[PDB]
DNA sequence: CGTCG
DNA sequence: CGACG
């Protein structure tokens, strides 16, 4: 799909295709995706954030360029954003306004993020997905990142073509379920079903250490 | 079956065959969305001569250079055929030796490779004619002929060529009565994946364009009567042998018979050079009677509007033909590009059925039929119409076209009209087609006369040079 | 498995 | 696709 990516490093083990330099984990870093010669698939050759710049890769707009970015936390998306560069007034009131609505959202995941990171395992994510009748994605990452999802706006319900499993891209939610073994489902939607987040009770004891809060908020996705 | 010349080894070790099972598996997967069309080839090595046994995997994407191999010396037969067996389970998620297979998501699909007296006394000209229509070094060569453009992965068994066939027919139903997109997205996948293609590094287009559609139905038509044809060489003076295979009696008519004067007339005065660049020469003409054909023909023996027209097709087909008579094609086949639905299909006019016969400027003989079919009442028509059933009352369908055989000079040979007038213009307006085709739904309506061998005396230099001085 | 090429 | 933590 996308040309470039950035995301956090999911493994302190991916070495620049500039310096030669391991990434360390959990770190900024930026991807070009490229043909592999190896297999029929498209492969990220990665690079420090620092590194990136200096290939001489000309980006205008990162984030319809680049792939995760709307999920990067907000000051690492300010800096994506400078460093990619080196009646109209009430309009600009309201889209301060939907800028600061966003910031806010955006730390609100974070911070529900490594909070529950902090209190809770990897299996205790798995088990609450579960109960919610959700799918235990591939990577720790996702994993956290779905709970979070299902907490704050609610658990998705399942497709209602393919009965599948919703997910969040950076654009809207996708399917990722199988109409056929044939051809995988590509239902697109910004407004999925859901019924609300429903934390067990043995977790009460963290769920108080979330402190409620739930909100009434709503995803809101970039024009 | 063959090894991989990417091993290495094809001299120094061939593949196993243990039991009723060979150790090569040529696996296809394909998603048009995301673009992917991926070939994973699989095969146990076994060394000529001493014990020393091999596991070849060779991946990546088709008709490209994209992928890479592997190459593991086994410590024994054993461990080898456990690193195969779990190997075809990792990539296409069934066992080895699993009757039913059922595709999995994101696995692989097994492709289903196929590997691998003179005391007659008949007259010359007839010799001829089955050393013609038994010609086993030609079906073979054209068969098993290593094209990686059309075969990227290798010749496809008639099974799986059948299957992309049933399933463009789906395909051809689904685009008929504006069905989902899934429909034929799915459809499409399934297609590419038993038929691969060398599409570069491009996605694989949808099966939406009906006119592609019907064109590689057209081929996968060519390839399942090619695969027949070869059924039918293999059976079981060898000359005398075919000819009682072909269940029918052959006989030359003389050349200054009055039947043959006729015939040449025919054959002269209804080709159009107009849309043919070459010339019809007449070699042999053969009169021909069916086993039986006759039996089934009475009942229209004495029906009216009784005519002798013209088919065409290629040579390999021709065993068959006299072998079978004339035969329809099935309901569950795709339509190749037809107008008036499932038939037998003759013209009146040789330069259109011989066009059938796709003689080339290295085979310029072509074989073509003459039968007495009984069309009775005509249903003429002026465009295309998939007619199932013919209106009360009527026998056969008429496409009309702007060309015709004068009808001031029909002639009647054993009561049989016969248009073997010049061409004319019809007179009929908002046709489509240029010559007229006749068209029957019963085999029993089609009686078999003569057949005809032809050169194409094709326009080259060679006629260049002959035809100015 | 999950990450990386 | 395979390779490796
Ligand atoms: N027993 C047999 N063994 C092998 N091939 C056999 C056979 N019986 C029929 N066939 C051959 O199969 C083919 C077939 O079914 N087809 C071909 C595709 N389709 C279109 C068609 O009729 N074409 C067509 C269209 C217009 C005119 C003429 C023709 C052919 N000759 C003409 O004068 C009609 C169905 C055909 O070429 C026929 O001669
Ligand atoms: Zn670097
Ligand atoms: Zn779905």
């Amino acid at each position: 799909d996308k040309l470039y990516r950035v995301e956090y490093a999911k493994s302190g083990r991916a070495s620049c295709k500039k310096c030669s330099e391991s990434i360390p984990k959990d770190s900024l870093r930026m991807a070009i995706m490229v043909q592999s010669p190896m297999f029929d698939g498209k492969v990220p050759h990665w690079y420090h954030f620092s590194c990136f710049w200096k290939v001489g890769h000309s980006i205008r707009h990162p984030d319809v360029e680049v792939d995760g970015f709307s999920e990067l936390r907000w000051d690492d998306q300010q800096k994506v954003k400078k460093t990619a560069e080196a009646k109209s007034k009430k309009e600009k009131d309201k889209d301060s306004k939907l800028e600061k609505a966003l910031k806010a959202q955006n730390d609100l995941i974070w911070n529900i993020k490594d909070e529950l990171k902090k209190v809770c395992s990897t299996n205790d994510l798995k088990e609450l997905l579960i109960f919610n009748k959700q799918q235990v994605p591939s990577g720790e990452s996702a994993i956290l990142d779905r709970v979070a999802d299902g907490m704050v706006f609610g658990a998705l319900l399942p497709c209602e073509e393919c009965s599948g499993q919703l997910v969040f891209k950076s654009d809207a939610y996708y399917c990722t379920g199988d109409v056929t073994a044939w051809t995988k489902c590509m239902v697109k939607t910004q407004t999925p079903n859901r019924k609300e987040w429903v934390t067990p009770k043995e977790f009460r004891e963290i769920s108080y250490l979330k402190k409620l809060k739930v909100k009434k908020q709503d995803r809101i996705f970039p024009p | 079956a063959a090894v991989d010349p990417d091993s290495g080894l094809e001299h120094s070790a061939h593949v196993l065959e243990k039991g009723g099972k060979v150790f090569s598996a040529t696996l296809g997967l394909v998603d048009i969305v995301k673009g992917t069309n991926s070939y994973y080839k699989l095969q146990l090595l076994e060394d000529d001569k001493e014990n020393r046994y091999w596991i070849f995997r060779s991946w990546g994407r088709v008709g490209t250079v994209i992928g890479s191999n592997k190459l593991e010396q086994m410590p024994s037969k054993e461990d080898a055929i456990e690193h195969f067996m779990k190997l075809y389970e990792e990539k296409t998620g069934n066992a080895w030796h699993s009757k039913n297979f059922t595709k999995y998501p994101k696995k692989f699909y097994p492709l289903e490779i196929d590997y691998g007296g003179t005391k007659s006394k008949l007259p010359k000209p007839v010799q001829d004619l089955i050393k013609m229509i038994f010609d086993v070094e030609s079906m073979k060569k054209a068969m098993y002929e290593i094209d990686l453009q059309k075969m990227p992965l290798g010749k496809l068994s008639k099974r799986q060529i059948q299957a992309a066939y049933s399933i463009l027919s789906e395909v051809q139903q689904a685009v008929s009565q504006g069905s989902s997109d899934s429909q034929i997205l799915d459809l499409s996948n399934r297609f590419y994946t038993l038929i691969p293609h060398d599409f570069g590094m491009k996605k694989p287009p949808l099966l939406n364009n009906a006119d592609s559609v019907q064109a590689k139905a057209e081929m996968l038509d060519n390839l399942l009567d090619i695969e027949v044809a070869y059924s039918l060489l293999r059976g079981g003076d060898p000359i005398d042998v075919n000819y009682e295979k072909l269940k029918t009696d052959i006989k030359v008519v003389d050349r200054d018979s009055e039947e043959a004067e006729i015939i040449r007339k025919y054959v002269k005065n209804t080709h159009a050079t107009t849309h043919n660049a070459y010339d019809l020469e007449v070699i042999d003409i053969f009169k021909i009677e069916r086993e039986g054909e006759c039996q089934r023909y009475k009942p229209f023996k004495q029906l009216h509007n009784r005519r002798l027209l013209w088919h065409g097709s290629r040579t390999t087909n021709f065993a068959g033909i006299l072998s079978q008579g004339l035969r329809i094609a099935p309901p569950e086949a795709p339509v190749t590009g037809y107008m008036f639905g499932k038939g037998i299909y003759f013209a009146d006019m040789v330069s259109k059925s011989a066009n059938y016969c796709h003689t080339s400027q290295g085979d310029p003989i072509g074989l073509i039929l003459l039968g007495e079919v009984a069309l009775g009442n005509m249903y003429e028509l002026k465009h295309a119409s998939h007619i199932s059933k013919l209106p009360k009352g009527k026998h056969s369908v008429k496409g009309l076209g702007k060309t015709t055989p004068d009808p001031s000079a029909n002639i009647s040979l054993d009561g049989v009209d016969v248009p073997l007038g010049t061409g004319i213009s019809s007179g009929v307006n908002d046709t489509s087609l240029l010559y007229n085709e006749y068209i029957v739904y019963d085999i029993a309506q089609v009686n078999l006369k003569y057949l005809l061998k032809l050169k194409f005396n094709f326009k080259t230099s060679l006629w260049l040079e002959h035809h100015h001085h």
